[PDB]
């Protein structure tokens, strides 16, 4: 029952505060690109469909990875074991049986052992200071959802498609707070799918007028727009499924009408 | 294994 | 670790031993859950990653306190506050007697607005029975053992085997419900309200058909108008016996009809319907609950 809802919401805005990654933090890594940045992530998504993980399983990893990552400088041939290593504890907390740690070594082809992800483990634990229910965009979707009228499940499976989109890209995602892309995507799905619009139940609830969503929404949509030419395929190939109602097929609107 |  | 006496074993809980132990330097004392650290074949359990994650965001009277995590390449030290008895316990010392109603009213009371603070923290904590309930000598007791407990900023998934205890279970997820909700935790802490006041276990199932069929037997089978969908869930048999409600008076003897009222709306079948934590706070049960020290 939505009785906490309200608290819930409230609270999650204000974690995402203190979870929330440096912006600037790519260009002070020597070693590490965003482009570099985006490979991982693409290659986290292939790794939980194999699995069967969760898609919040995805988001968390990827808060963990930037976190990480916006305070301990790592080499490019590292980079994918931080990677690893924030899947494992994603699964962890997330999931209801997580794979195995040897299952994860095999997916990055024994380049670690899994001495050295248990390893990783313990470090991005003392880095992240234990701290893991850090909230996500997917998180703020699902509570956005509970605001349609009627539900629509391929606005729902697009708007997650989008929020996934903004995991690949650091520039320029890691500006915006979740709840803020989420409110982008949310929108923008709606606005796809039946042309219908951020509604007013949320402006009150979040605070978020459509105007102050306009940057956020500016990039998405060009993001959505470009996204079958980008270097990383991985969410595109996966929301073909039919599990997503193959949302991204689905034209994207060449104009926003903002 | 990704390599960069 | 130094600063540490290990004074007693008290047990284990959800995994690894927990020691009664003395900060030498403060005089404090403090309850040491050790995990062994398996650093070759699974590294920090799930159990350990969950309570610690979610207790560092709890602060509240009657939520076990975290003190300290000392995290070595050998071992995982959690220190909580130190808490002398859990509340099966009590409970077991206290039969025959019976543990007095106005304490039995005083622990509700602390346990729903330890709840209520979960809940409204995104924390559900899945695993409430006698034994994750701990007390002090002043009359408090506090929610403990977290390590089953989720984040449910997303909707929770139903473990298709639940391995979480059986007797608290609630009759939604017997039947095969999808996800969980905050409800469960109202519906465990309905039968260990029962529990304290009649001396034993509300619905002692041997297996999950015989937890439900307890149920049923006292509470009456479920059809649609009860509870709207019970009969379009995944474990929901049209073969199902058909008992009628038992009256709470010979449910819960000693309790009066505030008591009986509130245990009813917490046992509600509809999760859709039973009164959550917060909401229970506000109930006329309530009105003269003081705080009644245990005879330990
Ligand atoms: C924080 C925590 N998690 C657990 N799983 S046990 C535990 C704590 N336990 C504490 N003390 C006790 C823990 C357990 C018990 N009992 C359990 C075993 O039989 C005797 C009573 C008694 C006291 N005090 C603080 C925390």
């Amino acid at each position: 029952v939505p009785d906490y809802h309200e608290d819930i919401h409230t609270y999650l805005r204000e974690m995402e505060v203190k979870c929330k990654p440096k912006v600037g933090y790519m260009k002070k890594q020597p070693d590490i690109t965003n482009s570099m940045r985006a490979i991982l992530v693409d290659w986290l998504v292939e790794v939980g469909e194999e699995y069967k993980l969760q898609n919040e399983t995805l988001h968390l990893a990827v808060n963990y990875i930037d976190r990480f990552l916006s305070s301990m400088s790592v080499l490019r041939g590292k980079l994918q074991l931080v990677g690893t290593a924030a899947m494992l504890l994603a699964s962890k907390f997330e999931e209801i049986y997580p794979p195995e740690v040897a299952e994860f070594v095999y997916i990055t082809d024994d380049t670690y052992t899994k001495k050295q992800v248990l390893r990783m483990e313990h470090l991005v634990l003392k880095v992240l200071t234990f701290d893991l229910a850090a909230p996500t965009v997917n998180q703020f979707l699902t509570q956005y959802f509970l605001h349609q009228q009627p539900a629509n499940c391929k606005v729902e499976s697009l708007a997650m498609f989008l929020g996934e989109l903004s995991l690949i890209d650091a520039d320029p995602y890691l500006k915006y707070l979740p709840s803020v892309i989420a409110g982008a995507a949310f929108h923008l799905a709606l606005y796809t799918v039946t042309g219908q619009s951020w509604p007013e139940s949320l402006i009150r609830k979040t605070g978020y007028t459509l105007e102050s969503l306009k940057p956020c929404l500016m990039d998405l949509h060009q993001t959505y727009l470009k996204a079958p030419q980008h270097a990383q395929q991985s969410i595109r190939e996966k929301y073909k499924n039919s599990k997503y109602h193959g949302v991204s097929l689905l034209n994207p609107p060449e104009t926003l009408n903002l | 294994r990704l390599i960069f | 670790m130094e600063n540490f006496q290990k004074v007693e074993k008290i047990g284990e809980g959800t995994y690894g031993v927990v020691y009664k132990a003395r900060n030498k330097l403060t005089g404090e004392v403090v309850a040491l859950k050790k995990i062994r650290l398996d650093t070759e074949t699974e590294g920090v359990p799930s159990t350990a990653i969950r309570e610690i994650s979610l207790l560092k965001e709890l602060n509240h009277p009657n939520i076990v306190k975290l003190l300290d995590v000392i995290h070595t390449e050998n071992k995982l030290y959690l220190v909580f506050e130190f808490l002398h008895q859990d509340l099966k316990k009590f409970m077991d010392a206290s039969a025959l007697t019976g543990i007095p109603l106005p304490l039995i009213k005083s622990y509700l009371f602390q346990l729903l607005q330890g709840l209520a603070f979960c809940h409204s923290h995104r924390v559900l904590h899945r695993d409430l029975k006698p034994q994750n309930l701990l007390i002090n000598t002043e009359g408090a007791i506090k929610l403990a053992d977290f390590g089953l407990a989720r984040a449910f900023g997303v909707p929770v998934r139903t473990y298709t085997h639940e391995v979480v205890t059986l007797w608290y279970r609630a009759p939604e997820i017997l039947l095969g419900c999808k996800y969980y909700s905050t409800a469960v935790d109202i519906w465990s802490l309905g039968c260990i309200f029962a529990e304290m006041v009649t001396r034993r276990a509300l619905f002692p199932g041997d297996s999950e058909i015989d937890q439900l069929f307890r149920i049923f037997r006292t509470l009456g089978t479920p059809d649609e108008v009860v509870w709207p969908g019970v009969t379009s869930m995944p474990d929901y048999k049209p073969s199902f016996p058909k008992w009628a409600r038992q009256d709470f008076s010979k449910v819960v003897p000693p309790l009066d009809e505030d008591g009986r009222s509130l245990l009813s709306q917490m046992l509600h079948y509809d999760p859709n319907k039973r009164i959550s934590a917060k909401a229970a706070l506000a109930h006329p049960f309530f009105q003269d609950v003081t705080k009644p020290v245990p005879h330990l």
